[PDB]
C-alpha cells in the first residue's frame, strides 16, 4: 500500500494564519479556517496529486528540482521566493 | 390617451362630477379608492406629506412591473417557456396595451412574446412603430421591420459602403443589431434582401451580404458554415495554401444545386477583400511556380474558380467557366519573359497589349501585382495593358501601385507614375481625378516637374467639371 | 370654478377650501389644484395589484410591501418639529385609525425613534396596548418602559411566560426580561417589591426566590449595587448591625476575618436570625471565591469559624410556624464541617499520589453537595489555569472522574457541569500534539456521554446539534459521540429524544460511523425504532 | 458594510453635512448631482479596488511596503496648518477628487504613449494608486481629516516630491547590492537557531545549510519535505485524514 | 530592511531612558550646565515646568529643545500595557508608556530601544525622512 | 479498480477538453465541464473488459476560427506504444487532411518512437503526453500565474518599443511542461501576467527557445 520514496507522514492543524486556509466571509471578512494538513518527509510530488481527494491548488513542497521538472520556471521562482522569505523571516527579521 | 376600463371609469366620473352637485367627499369616494393603501395611511398622508403626490406609488408600481418581468423571465428559464406563464404574460401585455397607450407592456413583450397570435394584432395596432418598433425586438425587431426598416437599413448600408469607398479613395453595429433581431424567417428575409441588394449593386451588395454572413457565423451564426469557414481562412491567410486547398475540396465535393452554388460563387467573385486576397494568392502561386520551374497544378484550378466566381455575377444559374489551359499558358508566358528579363538584369509588348484588350480580372490582378532592359520592356507592356483594360478596379490597383512607387521614391519611376496618374485622372471619373491630384501632390519631389505638375493640376481642375476634381484642384492650390 | 384637475380628488377638501377662500391672485391655489398632473394614483395602484395577481405572486405580499413603504415614508417625513403639537391638538382620528389597523410597528417605531416628544401620542399608544388582549406585544422597547402601568403589564406577561416555560425557557428569555427589569433601578426596586411579596406567598416561593436570585446576579454583572437593597427586602434588615455588616461585606465582594467573627458571634447563639441572610447565594458565592481557591491561602486563625459558617449555611433546617422558628436541627453540620475542612486542607496542600489517596476520602466527601460543587469549581479553576496539560495519563482522569462522581451524586449540578465541560471543549489549548488534543476532546466527550447516561440527555444532544451547526468540530469526534450514545441507549425510546438525536444521526457519513459493530447494529436498530415510533 | 460606512460619504444626511462641511459646500453638493455621481463612481472604483486587493492578498494581512507614509504626512500637514478639526471642513469633495486624479496622472514610472507602456505604468503603480485613493477618499478627508485647500495642494506637492525622490536612480549596482543585502542577514542568522521540539516536526532544519542548498539547489536535499492539503470533509474528518 | 542603522549606544540609551522617565525634576544650575551642548540651540532659555516654589525644568522639555524640526509620531514602550490600550486611560498614561511627540515637542512616553534604535519607523528614521541629514547628525551629537 | 479507472478516464477527458479550450480550439461547455456521473452514463463505467475502452473516447476538435487545422488524440491499448502503431497513426493523419495530433501513452514512450516523432514533426506536428501529466492540470495552481502566447505583430512592436532582441529577452525552455501544455514551438514569445506583492500585477515576457 502507499506510494514509493515516501517515509512516515505527519499531520497537524496549522496554527499559523498563512498556512491555514482563509475564506472570504460574505460580509467582507477574511476568516482563517484551521483544517488538517499533512507533511511528508519523503516527497513524491505529482503522485501525491495523482492520489485522490488532495487539493491541487494548495499543494506545495520544499524541493526545487522536481517542481522545476513539472511546474516550470516561474512556479519555482515564486516557490523559492516563498521558501527563502520564510527561512530569512523565521526569526522575524525583515529583508526586502 | 389610453382608454382602459379604469380610464373609462375615471373619464365617466369626471364627466359626472363636472356638474350636478358632486360634493368633494362623495365624488372622491365614487371616483377613486386605494385597495392596497390603508385608510389609516391615507388619513395620515394629508397630515404628514401635505397632500403628497402618488409619484412614489407610481415608481413602486414601475419597480413591481420590472420585478414581474424578471419573474416571467425566471419562469421561462425554469419551466423552459411554460405555457401558463406565456399566456399570463400575453394577457398582461394585452391589458397594458389596452390601458396605457405602455412601457411595461413593451418590456414584457420584449422579455417573452414568442408566437403571439395577439402579438400580431398588437403589432398591427401599433403598426406606426415610432419607438415600439425598435423597443420590441421580439415583434418589431423580428420581422416587424422587414417590410420598411430592412429596406431603410439596406439603403443606409449602401450609403455606408459608398462612404467607405470614398474614404478609401481619399456597419458592424448595424449587422450586430440585425443579427440580434434575427430568427429563421428573419434570416431568410435578410438573405433575400442581401441578394436583391447584390443584384442591384452588381457585386457591392453581395460583398456586404457575405461580410455580414461571415460576421454572424463568427458571432451567432447558430454549406453556409463551410463557406464562412473558408472565407475566414482566406481572410486569415490570403497567401495561405491550406485554406485554399480546403475551399477547393469543398467546391469539388459540393453537389450541383438550384442557385446555391451560384450564390456562393457570386459572393466569392464580388467580394472585394476576397477578390484582393484571391489575386494575392494567385500572384504568390505564380511566383512559386516560376521559382520551381514547373509552369504548365492548383494555380489553374484557382484561376478557374476565380473566373467562375466572376462569371457567377454576370450569368445566373451557371456552373462555371471554361478552363483555357492554352490561354493560361500564353498569359503566363509574359510572366516568364518578365522573370527572364529580371534574371538578366540581376545577372512581350504585343502580348501585354492583347491581354489588356482582353477583359480579364486575373489579368488586371496580374498587372496590379507586377506594378506593386527586359524589366523596362515589361513595364511599358504592363502600362499598355492597364491602359487597354481601363477598369475601375484596375484604376484603383494602379493608384495603389503609384502610391507604392512614390514610397519607393524613384525619379524616372516617379515621372512615369505622374504621367500615368495624369492620364488616369483625365480618363477616369472625379474619384480618379482626386486620386491623381493626391498622387501629384505627393509627386514632383524634383524641381523639373513641380511647376509642370502644378500646371497639370490646374488644367485638370479647369477641364474636369466634376466637383471632386474642382475640390482636388483647390486642395492642390492651397497646398502649393 | 377652476375644473383643472387630473388626480386632485384626494385633496378635494383642501382644493374646495382654496377655491372658496382664495381671493387676490390665486396662482398658488391653481398650482395646488393642478399639482396632480399624473393619472389616478389609486386606480394605478389597483391596476398594479391586478397585475401582481395575474403575475407570479397573487398574495398579500404586495399589500404588505405597500404598507411598509407607507410606514417608511411616514418615518422619513415625520414632522418631528410639531409632532407633539399635532398629536396633542387632534389625537383622536390618526391614533384611533393607527391602533385599529396600523398598530403593527408604526407607533412602536415612532416611540423607539424619538420617544421624547408626542406625549399624547405615547399615551394613546400605551392605552391601545393596554386595551389589546396581548399586553404590549407591539411596544417592547427598553427605553419605553418608563410608565408604571406599561412596565407592570410587561413584567406580568414576561413572568407568566417564564413560569409557563420553566428551565428550558429560563436559559432563553431571561436576558430579554432582565434588559428592561434592570434598565432603571427604580423599576428594579418596584419589581423587587412585587416578587418579594410573591415570595412571601408560600406557593411558588422557591421558584420566585430563584428568579430573584438570578435577577440580582444579572444586576451584579450589569453594574448594580443593590446588595444592601436586597438585604432591605430580606428580614436581615431587622437587625441593624447584621444588615450593615452584611451589606458592607457584599459591597466589598470579599471576606473580612473581623467581619466574619462578628457574623459568627451574632451566630453560634441561642437566638439565631432567620437563616435566609446566610442562605442568600451571593454571600455563598463570596465564600466560594474566598475559600476553595487553589491559591489565596487564608490566615486560618478563624478557620473553624469559616467552616462552621459554611456548615450553618448548608446544613441546618427550621420550621416556620406563623413566621416563628421553634424546631431546628444541628446534627449534620459536624459532618459537613469535617468534609469541608478536609476539602480545604486538600486545596491548601494542593499536591499526586497523596492526592489520590485522599481522593478516596474526597469522594466520600463528594457525597455532600456543597463539597461536590466546591470541588467542582476548584477543578474548574485548576484546569482553566493555562498550561495545565503538560502531563497526562488518561487525560486528567482524577479531575474528570471527580466530574463524573459529582454528576452521579447530584442531578441538580448537571447544568454547571455541562457549562464547565462545554467551556473546556470550546477552549483550544496550543503547544500540544494534535493527536493528544484529539484524544483529550475524545475524553471530554466520554465524560459528557457519562452525563448523558446520568440523564442530561436533552441538553447534551442539544449542544451537539448546536456545535455541529456552528463552529463545526471534528467529524471523528461527532462519530465517536454518536457511537457511544448508541452503545449506552436501549429501547424504549422517547419521541422527543429521537427527534433531537435524528439529524445528527442521518447526516455526516453513517457508513463512516459503521466500522466494526457486527454483533449489534446501532444505527440500523435506531432506524427501526424511529420508523416504529413515527 | 463597514467599507460603505467608512468610504461612501453619503450626501443625504443633512445634519452630517452641516457638521462636516460648510453651508455653501452642502448647498452646492446637494445642488450639483453630478458631484454626487462622481462620488458614486469613486465609490464603485474603490469597491473594485477592494476586490483587487482581496484577489492579490488572499491572506488577511494589511501590512505592505510603500514609498510614502501618508498618515504621517496627514499629521504633519495638520500640525503645520493648524486645522483644529472641530470646525467643519472648507474643502470640496469635488476638489478632493480632481486633486487625487491629477496626482494619479502626475506620478509616472514608464514614459511614452504606447498603450503597452501605459498598461505597464498602470500595473507598476496599480497598488500605490489604489492606496493613495483609499487614503484620499472624500469621506475620510471630509470627516476624519478636514484639511484646508492650502494644506491639500501643499500635501499633493509634498507627495509628488517624495515620490520623485523615491524613484530608483539608474546605474546603481543593484545586483551586487542585493547579493550583499541577502548575504548579511545570513551572517546574522544562525544555523543553531533551531532548538528542535518534542515532536519530529518533519525536521525543518532551516538555517545555514538550508540557505546553502537554496543557493546551490541539490538534486538530493537533506530534508525534502512536502506539505499536503486536502479538499474537504476528508480533511475535516480525522478518520478520513 | 528600510531601517536606521546608526542607533544609540547602550550607556546613553539607558541614561536617556532614566532622563525621559516621568518624574525628572532638574535644578536650574543643572539645566544651565546642560544647554550649552545643544549645537542647534536657539540661545533662549525655555520656561521651567515648575515655577513655584522653585524653578525646575523637566527632561521632556529638554528633549523637546533637543529635537529639531516639527515631527509627529506615536511609539509604544517595551512595557506598554495592551489592556491599558484596550480600556480607559488610553490618552492619560498611568505609567507614561505611550511615546507621543508632536510638533517637535515630546509630549509623553518613556523612550527606549523600540522608539530610538534600529526599529522601523523610529524617531531618527522619520527625522532622516523629513528634515536634513546634517540636521539629524547634529541631533545625534546633541543627544550624545 | 474499475471505478478508479473510469474516474481516471473521466478526468482525462475533462482535462483534455480544458486543454483544448485554453489552447484555442472550439469546445462546447458540456464537455468543458460535464459531470463524472454524466460521463459514466455516456460510456458505461466499465473500462476494464467492457464496452468503454481506449480510443473510444477520442475527440476531433476544430479551432475557434479557421477550421482547416484540427487536432485529434490517440489512446493506444498498449501501455508502451509501438512504432508500428504510431505508423498506423501516421496513416491516419495521411488519410485525414489535418496535421495536429496528440498521443497518450500509459507508460514510458519508446526512444525509437521519440526519435521518429522528432523526424516527422515538421511535416505534421505530433505531441506525446503521459496519463498523470494530463490527469492533473497545471494552470489551476495558485503558484502558476497566467500565460498568454503573443503573436508576431505584438512581438515586433514589443521589440521595436523596448529596443531589445530575442536573445536579450529572457528565455523559457521548450521542453518545459508549461510550453508542452500550451503547444509552443521554438523561438516563440509568451507573456506572463503574475500577481505582484509589491505592485499588484507584473507583466513579464519570456521566449520559448
Amino acid at each position: 500500500q502507499g506510494i514509493e520514496q515516501i517515509s512516515k507522514v505527519y499531520m497537524h492543524l496549522p496554527q499559523t494564519d498563512n498556512k491555514k486556509k482563509i475564506i472570504i466571509t460574505e460580509d467582507g471578512e477574511f476568516k482563517a479556517l484551521q483544517e488538517w494538513i499533512l507533511e511528508t518527509d519523503g516527497v513524491s510530488l505529482m503522485r501525491v496529486l495523482s492520489e485522490k481527494d488532495v487539493d491541487p491548488v494548495r499543494t506545495t513542497s520544499n524541493d526545487i528540482v522536481e517542481i522545476f521538472t513539472v511546474l516550470g520556471i516561474e512556479a519555482v521562482r515564486k516557490a523559492l521566493e516563498r521558501e527563502l522569505y520564510h527561512v530569512i523571516s523565521f526569526d522575524g527579521s525583515y529583508v526586502n | 390617451g389610453l382608454q382602459d376600463l379604469g380610464v373609462a371609469n375615471g373619464e365617466d366620473l369626471k364627466e359626472t362630477l363636472t356638474n350636478c352637485t358632486e360634493p368633494l367627499k362623495a365624488i372622491e369616494q365614487f371616483q377613486t379608492e386605494n385597495g392596497v393603501l390603508l385608510p389609516s395611511l391615507q388619513s395620515a398622508l394629508p397630515f404628514l406629506d401635505l397632500h403628497g403626490t402618488p409619484r412614489l406609488e407610481f415608481h413602486q408600481s414601475v419597480f413591481d412591473e420590472l420585478r414581474d418581468k424578471l419573474l416571467e423571465r425566471v419562469s421561462a428559464i425554469a419551466s423552459e417557456g411554460k405555457a401558463e406563464e406565456r399566456y399570463k404574460k400575453l394577457e398582461d401585455l394585452l391589458e397594458k396595451s389596452f390601458s396605457l397607450v405602455l412601457q411595461p407592456v413593451v418590456m414584457c413583450v420584449m422579455k417573452h412574446l414568442p408566437k403571439v397570435p395577439e402579438k400580431k394584432l398588437k403589432l398591427v395596432m401599433a403598426d406606426k412603430e415610432l419607438y415600439r418598433a425598435c423597443a420590441v425586438e421580439v415583434k418589431r425587431q423580428i420581422w416587424q421591420d422587414n417590410q420598411a426598416l430592412f429596406g431603410d437599413e439596406v439603403s443606409p448600408l449602401l450609403k455606408q459602403y459608398i462612404l467607405e469607398k470614398e474614404s478609401a479613395l481619399f456597419e458592424v453595429v448595424q449587422r450586430l443589431t440585425r443579427m440580434v433581431g434575427k430568427n429563421v424567417k428573419l434570416y431568410d428575409m435578410v438573405l433575400q434582401f442581401l441578394r436583391t441588394l447584390f443584384l442591384r449593386t452588381r457585386n457591392v451588395h453581395y460583398c456586404t451580404l457575405r461580410a455580414e454572413l461571415l460576421m454572424s457565423l463568427h458571432d451567432l451564426d447558430v454549406c453556409h458554415k463551410f463557406t464562412w469557414c473558408l472565407d475566414a481562412c482566406i481572410r486569415e491567410r490570403f497567401v495561405d495554401s491550406k485554406r485554399a486547398r480546403e475551399l477547393q475540396g469543398f467546391l469539388d465535393g459540393v453537389k450541383k444545386g438550384q442557385e446555391q452554388v451560384l450564390g456562393d460563387l457570386s459572393m466569392i467573385l464580388c467580394d472585394p477583400f476576397a477578390i484582393n486576397t484571391l489575386a494575392l494568392s494567385t500572384v504568390r502561386h505564380l511566383q512559386e511556380l516560376v521559382g520551381q520551374e514547373t509552369l504548365p497544378l492548383l494555380l489553374l484550378l484557382r484561376l478557374l474558380a476565380l473566373g467562375q466566381g466572376a462569371w457567377d455575377m454576370i450569368d445566373s444559374q451557371v456552373f462555371k467557366e471554361p478552363k483555357m489551359e492554352v490561354e493560361l499558358i500564353t498569359r503566363f508566358l509574359p510572366m516568364l519573359m518578365s522573370f527572364l528579363v529580371d534574371d538578366y538584369t540581376f545577372n512581350p509588348e504585343s502580348f501585354t497589349k492583347f491581354l489588356q484588350e482582353q477583359r480579364m480580372a486575373c489579368e488586371v490582378g496580374l498587372y496590379y501585382v507586377l506594378h506593386i532592359n527586359a524589366l523596362l520592356r515589361l513595364l511599358p507592356g504592363l502600362v499598355e495593358t492597364f491602359g487597354d483594360l481601363a477598369f475601375g478596379d484596375i484604376f484603383l490597383h494602379l493608384l495603389t501601385g503609384n502610391l507604392a512607387l512614390l514610397a519607393d521614391e524613384f525619379a524616372l519611376e516617379d515621372f512615369c507614375s505622374s504621367l500615368f496618374d495624369g492620364f488616369f485622372l483625365t480618363a477616369s471619373p472625379r474619384k480618379e481625378n482626386v486620386h491623381r491630384h493626391a498622387l501629384r501632390l505627393l509627386i514632383h519631389l524634383h524641381p523639373r516637374v513641380a511647376p509642370s505638375k502644378l500646371e497639370a493640376l490646374q488644367k485638370a481642375l479647369e477641364p474636369t467639371g466634376q466637383s471632386g476634381e474642382a475640390v482636388k484642384e483647390l486642395y492642390s492650390q492651397l497646398g502649393e | 370654478f377652476s375644473t383643472r384637475d387630473y388626480i386632485m380628488e384626494p385633496s378635494i377638501f383642501n382644493t374646495l377650501k382654496r377655491y372658496f377662500q382664495a381671493g387676490g391672485s390665486p396662482e398658488n391655489v391653481i398650482q395646488l389644484l393642478s399639482e396632480n398632473y399624473t393619472a389616478v394614483a389609486q386606480t394605478v395602484n389597483l391596476l398594479a395589484e391586478w397585475l401582481i395577481q395575474t403575475g407570479v405572486e397573487p398574495v398579500q405580499v404586495q399589500e404588505t410591501v405597500e404598507n411598509h413603504l407607507k410606514s417608511l415614508l411616514i418615518k422619513h417625513f415625520d414632522p418631528r418639529k410639531a409632532d407633539s403639537i399635532f398629536t396633542e391638538e387632534g389625537e383622536t382620528p390618526a391614533w384611533l385609525e393607527q391602533m385599529i389597523a396600523h398598530t403593527t410597528w408604526r407607533d412602536l417605531f415612532y416611540k423607539l425613534a424619538e420617544a421624547h416628544p408626542d406625549c399624547l401620542m405615547l399615551n394613546f399608544t400605551v392605552k391601545l396596548i393596554s386595551d389589546a388582549g396581548y399586553q404590549g406585544e407591539i411596544t417592547s422597547v427598553s427605553t419605553a418602559c418608563q410608565q408604571l402601568e406599561v412596565f407592570s403589564r410587561v413584567l406580568r406577561t414576561s413572568l407568566a411566560t417564564i413560569l409557563d416555560g420553566g428551565e428550558e425557557n429560563l436559559e432563553k428569555n431571561l436576558p430579554e426580561f432582565a434588559k428592561m427589569v434592570c434598565h432603571g433601578e427604580h423599576t428594579y426596586l418596584f419589581a423587587q417589591a412585587m416578587m418579594s411579596v410573591l415570595a412571601q406567598e408560600e406557593q411558588g416561593g422557591s421558584a420566585v426566590r430563584r428568579i430573584a436570585q438570578e435577577v440580582q446576579r444579572f444586576a451584579q454583572e450589569k453594574g448594580h449595587d443593590a446588595s444592601q437593597i436586597t438585604l432591605a427586602l430580606g428580614t436581615a434588615a431587622s437587625y441593624p448591625r447584621a444588615c450593615q455588616a452584611l451589606g458592607a461585606m457584599l459591597s466589598k465582594g470579599a471576606l473580612n476575618p473581623a467581619d466574619i467573627t462578628v457574623l459568627f458571634k451574632m451566630f453560634t447563639s441561642m437566638d439565631p436570625p432567620p437563616v435566609e441572610l446566610i442562605r442568600v447565594p451571593a454571600f455563598l458565592d463570596l465564600f466560594m471565591q474566598s475559600l476553595f481557591k487553589p491559591g489565596a491561602r487564608i490566615n486560618q486563625d478563624h478557620k473553624h469559624k469559616y467552616i462552621h459558617i459554611l456548615a450553618y449555611a448548608a446544613s441546618v433546617v427550621e420550621t416556620w410556624k406563623k413566621n416563628k422558628r421553634v424546631s431546628i436541627n444541628k446534627d449534620e453540620l459536624k459532618s459537613t464541617s469535617k468534609a469541608v475542612e478536609t476539602v480545604h486542607n486538600l486545596c491548601c496542600n494542593e499536591n499526586a499520589s497523596e492526592l489520590v489517596a485522599e481522593l478516596s476520602t474526597l469522594y466520600q466527601c463528594i457525597r455532600f453537595p456543597v463539597v461536590a460543587m466546591g470541588v467542582l469549581k476548584w477543578v474548574d479553576w485548576t484546569v482553566s489555569e493555562p498550561r495545565y496539560f503538560q502531563l497526562q495519563t488518561d487525560h486528567t482522569p482524577v479531575h474528570l472522574a471527580l466530574l463524573d462522581e459529582i454528576s452521579t451524586c447530584h442531578q441538580l449540578l448537571h447544568p454547571q457541569v455541562l457549562q464547565l465541560l462545554v467551556k473546556l471543549f470550546e477552549t483550544e489549548h496550543s503547544q500540544l500534539d494534535v493527536m493528544e488534543q484529539l484524544e483529550l476532546k475524545k475524553t471530554l466527550l466520554d465524560r459528557m456521554v457519562h452525563l448523558l447516561s446520568r440523564g442530561y440527555v436533552l441538553p447534551v444532544v442539544s449542544y451537539i446539534r448546536k456545535c455541529l451547526e456552528k463552529l463545526d468540530t471534528d467529524i471523528s469526534l461527532i462519530r465517536y459521540f454518536v457511537t457511544e450514545v448508541l452503545d449506552v441507549i436501549a429501547p424504549p425510546y422517547t419521541s422527543d429524544f429521537v427527534q433531537l438525536f435524528l439529524p445528527i444521526l442521518e447526516n455526516d457519513s453513517i457508513a463512516g460511523t459503521i466500522k466494526t459493530e457486527g454483533e449489534h447494529d446501532p444505527v440500523t436498530e435506531f432506524i427501526a425504532h424511529c420508523k416504529s415510533n413515527f | 458594510k463597514a467599507f460603505e460606512k467608512k468610504f461612501r460619504f453619503d450626501y443625504t444626511n443633512e445634519r452630517a453635512l452641516r457638521r462636516t462641511l460648510q453651508e455653501d459646500l452642502v448647498k452646492d453638493v446637494l445642488s450639483n448631482a453630478h458631484i454626487q455621481n462622481e462620488l458614486e463612481r469613486e465609490f464603485e472604483r474603490m469597491r473594485e479596488d477592494r476586490e483587487v486587493l482581496r484577489v492579490i492578498f488572499p491572506t488577511g494581512d494589511s501590512k505592505v511596503v510603500l514609498p510614502c507614509n501618508l498618515l504621517r504626512m496627514i499629521w504633519n500637514a495638520q500640525k503645520i496648518f493648524h486645522i483644529n478639526p472641530r470646525l467643519p471642513s472648507d474643502l470640496h469633495p469635488i476638489k478632493v477628487v480632481e486633486g487625487v486624479k491629477e496626482l494619479s496622472k502626475k506620478l509616472v514610472i514608464v514614459n511614452g504613449d504606447d498603450p503597452l507602456s501605459r498598461q505597464a505604468q498602470e500595473n507598476a503603480t496599480l497598488l500605490f494608486n489604489i492606496h493613495l485613493r483609499s487614503t484620499l477618499c472624500s469621506r475620510r478627508m471630509a470627516e476624519e481629516f478636514r484639511l484646508s485647500g492650502e494644506a491639500f495642494d501643499w500635501l499633493l506637492g509634498e507627495i509628488e516630491s517624495k515620490f520623485n525622490q523615491a524613484i530608483a536612480h539608474p546605474g546603481e549596482m543593484v545586483g551586487a547590492l542585493a547579493a550583499q543585502s541577502l548575504g548579511e542577514p545570513a551572517t546574522q542568522m544562525t544555523l543553531n537557531t533551531f532548538h528542535y521540539a518534542g515532536v519530529s516536526a518533519k525536521n525543518v532544519t532551516l538555517g545555514v545549510p538550508r540557505l546553502k542548498e537554496l543557493i546551490n539547489i541539490s538534486k538530493k536535499p537533506k530534508t525534502p519535505s512536502l506539505t499536503v492539503f486536502l479538499l474537504g470533509q476528508s480533511a475535516r474528518d480525522a478518520e478520513r485524514a | 530592511s528600510n531601517r536606521p542603522v546608526m542607533g544609540i549606544v547602550q550607556d546613553t540609551l539607558t541614561a536617556v531612558r532614566k532622563f525621559t522617565k516621568r518624574d525628572v525634576f532638574l535644578e536650574r544650575g543643572e539645566v544651565m550646565n546642560l544647554l550649552m551642548f545643544l549645537s542647534t540651540w536657539d540661545g533662549k532659555v525655555p520656561q521651567p515646568a515648575i515655577l513655584k516654589p522653585r524653578p525646575l525644568w523637566t527632561g521632556k522639555q529638554i528633549f523637546s529643545l533637543i529635537i529639531p524640526g516639527h515631527i509627529n509620531c506615536i511609539r509604544t514602550h517595551s512595557t506598554h500595557p495592551d489592556d491599558e490600550d484596550s480600556g480607559p486611560y488610553k490618552h492619560i498614561s498611568p505609567g507614561d508608556t505611550k511615546v507621543v511627540v508632536e510638533n517637535g515637542e515630546l509630549i509623553m512616553g518613556i523612550l527606549c530601544k523600540k522608539s530610538l534604535g534600529t526599529s522601523a519607523g523610529s524617531l531618527v528614521h522619520i527625522s532622516y525622512l523629513e528634515m536634513g541629514h546634517d540636521i539629524t547628525r547634529l541631533f545625534y551629537s546633541n543627544i550624545q | 479498480d474499475d471505478e478508479e479507472e473510469t474516474y481516471r478516464l473521466w478526468k482525462i477527458r475533462k482535462t483534455i477538453m480544458q486543454l483544448c479550450h485554453d489552447r484555442g480550439y472550439l469546445v462546447t461547455q458540456d464537455e468543458l465541464d460535464q459531470t463524472l456521473e454524466e460521463f459514466k452514463a455516456q460510456f458505461g463505467d466499465k473500462p476494464s473488459e467492457g464496452r468503454p475502452r481506449r480510443t473510444d473516447l477520442t475527440v476531433l476538435v476544430a479551432h475557434n476560427d479557421d477550421p482547416t487545422d484540427q487536432m485529434f488524440v490517440f489512446f493506444p491499448e498498449e501501455p508502451k506504444v509501438g512504432i508500428k502503431t504510431i505508423k498506423v497513426y501516421c496513416q491516419r493523419m495521411q488519410e485525414e487532411n489535418i496535421t495536429r495530433a496528440l498521443i497518450v501513452v500509459q507508460q514510458g514512450m519508446t526512444p525509437s518512437a521519440k526519435q521518429s516523432l522528432v523526424d516527422m514533426a515538421p511535416k505534421y506536428i505530433l505531441e506525446q503526453f503521459l496519463q498523470q501529466e494530463l490527469l492533473i492540470n497545471i494552470t489551476e495552481h495558485e503558484l502558476v500565474p497566467e500565460h498568454v502566447v503573443m503573436t508576431k505583430e505584438e512581438v515586433t512592436e514589443l521589440l521595436a518599443r523596448y529596443k531589445l532582441r530575442e536573445n536579450q529577452l529572457p528565455r523559457i525552455q521548450a521542453g518545459d511542461p508549461v510550453a508542452r501544455y500550451f503547444g509552443i514551438k521554438r523561438g516563440q514569445v509568451v507573456k506572463i501576467i503574475r500577481p505582484s506583492e509589491t505592485a499588484g500585477r507584473y507583466i513579464t515576457y519570456r521566449l520559448v527557445q
